[PDB]
């Protein structure tokens, strides 16, 4: 319906916005005399009885409605607006990262095939924000995915204004790391800024958002010339066993030219030089997902 | 029973060719198919039969109208060797005495959808044969 329950005593009113739009007719209910109705914190009484009918046309009609009996509050009803213009719902709370594709508001990442992943999103708003995250694998017959609470994770200054980063951790309830995914994971995020309601969705396979941790224990062992034996290990967070979930690596010798070597072993022999570094990063060997961050160690 | 190191080499070449080509009723390596490490130890025939079923599935699509007709594939397209490598690997998995073999122009979208689904399938198959060659091999 055009009005529906989001949470207990919280209701979303879908508003088709255009000049002189009629809005929606909302009927309320109080969970028998003196039953006056107020809006926010004004004593101006707007109705009596268990039911109250109001025409919601703008944000001024949204807010917290309260049925009052004899100076005693009995129930509350919060009305949020989901604004729709020319067919598109508003997306003003979250910033469009616009990569990898346009209209990308949520970006997610996984370090292994365990079914655990993290999703991030950005906003220029600093207060009065409420986020709620839900997830599932499949849409028809949804499989269980459990998400934690969305929290403020970072705060950067981009231009004059400040960017606020929020993150959430989710885990597929019954994950199968080795199976070939056929149904994508869906992530759904409700966003509330004061009286404005919006929501955002992201759909992906775990294999497509893989980004391994950097190679660990990167060491150098000179030989006698400029040759040096480079060695490293799989990261601790990567899926096991490694004979199944194999990684491939890129070894780089760079000074502040670029000599790059691609290998499947955890070791290599390169040539060092003055004020140059040896860097190694990892990637799923059999599926071209994201490269890991560089793990680096200086020569000599 | 299967040449593990030969299957590892062919399945690794499949992953390379599948990504060189593309830089519902579909068979998938599901969870209960035994292609996980523990499932390959108990019995690998279940996994290898599912892999063979997927290989012949994608082999038929690559040789079908979806890829044979126009827009004509570039003369040096990796799809040609990709179809041959699919047949080469599925042939290695068929044991003796067993017979496992059983409109708009804007369908270029379906080509990329098939190859994207193929990249996911051969990735799991490559992990199976690499794990089997490392553990279930003399
Ligand atoms: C992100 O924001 C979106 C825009 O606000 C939001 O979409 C809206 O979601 C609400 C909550 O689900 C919808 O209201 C509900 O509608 C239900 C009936 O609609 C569906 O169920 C019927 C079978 O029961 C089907 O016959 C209908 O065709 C319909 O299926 C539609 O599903 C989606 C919308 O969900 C639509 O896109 C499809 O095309 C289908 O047409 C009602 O049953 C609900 O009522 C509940 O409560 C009442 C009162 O207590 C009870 O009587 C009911 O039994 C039931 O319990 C409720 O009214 C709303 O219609 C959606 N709007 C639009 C424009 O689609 C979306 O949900 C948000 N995303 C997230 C993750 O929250
Ligand atoms: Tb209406």
């Amino acid at each position: 319906l055009e009005i529906w329950e989001l949470k207990k005593d919280v209701y979303v009113v879908e508003l088709d916005w255009y000049p002189d739009a009629p809005g929606e007719m909302v009927v309320l209910t109080c969970d028998e005399d003196g039953i006056t109705w107020t809006l926010d914190q004004s004593s101006e009484v707007l109705g009596s009885g268990k039911t109250l009918t109001i025409q919601v046309k703008e944000f001024g009609d949204a807010g917290q409605y309260t049925c009052h009996k004899g100076g005693e509050v009995l129930s509350h009803s919060l009305l949020l607006l989901h604004k729709k213009e020319d067919g598109i719902w508003s997306t003003d709370i979250l910033k469009d990262q616009k990569e990898p594709k346009n209209k990308t508001f949520l970006r997610c990442e996984a370090k292994n095939y365990s079914g655990r992943f993290t999703c991030w999103w950005l906003t220029t708003i600093s207060t009065d924000l409420t986020f709620s995250v839900k997830s599932s694998r499949g849409s028809s017959d949804p499989q269980g995915v459990t998400c934690g609470a969305a929290t403020l994770s970072a705060e950067r200054v981009r231009g004059d204004n400040k960017e606020y980063e929020y993150s959430v951790e989710c885990q597929e309830d019954s994950a199968c790391p080795a199976a070939e995914e056929s149904l994508p994971i869906e992530v759904m995020v409700d966003a509330v800024h004061k009286l404005k309601y919006e929501n955002y969705t992201s759909s992906f396979f775990i294999r497509d958002i893989i980004k391994p941790d950097p190679p660990k224990n990167l060491q150098l062992k000179p030989l006698k010339s400029r040759q040096v034996e480079v060695s490293w290990e799989y990261p601790d967070t990567w899926s096991t066993p490694h004979s199944y979930f194999s990684l491939t690596f890129c070894v780089q010798v760079q000074g502040k030219k670029k000599d790059r070597v691609f290998t499947d072993k955890t070791s290599a022999t390169v040539i060092c030089r003055k004020d140059a570094s040896i860097s190694v990063r990892a990637q799923d060997r059999y599926y071209s997902s994201s490269w890991s961050e560089w793990a680096s160690v200086p020569c000599s | 029973s299967p040449a593990w190191t030969q299957c590892q080499q062919l399945s690794q070449k499949l992953c390379t060719l599948a990504w060189s080509a593309h830089p519902n009723d579909v068979p998938h390596i599901q969870c209960g198919d035994g292609c996980d490490p523990q499932g390959l130890r108990d019995n690998s025939q279940f996994c290898l039969q599912r892999i063979h079923q997927g290989l012949i599935f994608y082999e038929k699509l690559l040789g079908s109208d979806i890829f044979t007709g126009e827009p004509s594939l570039l003369p040096d397209s990796p799809v040609g060797q990709l179809h041959a490598s699919l047949l080469g690997l599925s042939q290695l998995l068929q044991p003796e005495g067993h017979h496992w073999e059983t409109q708009p122009w804007q369908r270029l979208l379906l080509r990329f959808k098939i190859l994207r689904s193929l990249q996911a399938f051969v990735a799991v198959a490559a992990r199976v044969f690499a794990h089997g060659a490392a553990t279930l091999s003399p």
